[PDB]
């Protein structure tokens, strides 16, 4: 299930993952309040802001 | 996931 | 749901996470064939053998 | 995730 980063986000510790606008990523799940989601990129994984991503081809 | 808030969208 | 490592596993890059027997982790998802799971410990995240962990 | 197999349980 493929998403794309809308905005840049730099990891800030606590298992967050940096993402670059334009970057593709797979989403594994959301936290309880939906504010964070667990993302897998080719070359890392960790939590990113749900609001910073959108599905591909939507 | 972190307990704190993510940053708002820019 | 909290998990515990049954055996040590050593990361060989490839987005893997090394874990030690007795270490607690959170499981965040699985790959398509279920052999690997996305774990989170005190040390970071990464993939670990699904067979190496069990719930606490 | 890795494409290759995990090591079997020891």
């Amino acid at each position: 299930n493929l998403f794309v980063a809308l905005y840049d986000f730099v990891a800030s510790g606590d298992n967050t993952l940096s993402i670059t606008k334009g970057e593709k990523l797979r989403v594994l799940g959301y936290n309880h309040n939906g504010e964070w989601c667990e993302a897998q990129t080719k070359n890392g994984q960790g939590w990113v802001p749900s609001q910073y991503i959108t599905p591909v081809n939507s | 996931a972190p307990s704190y808030s993510p940053p708002p969208p820019p």
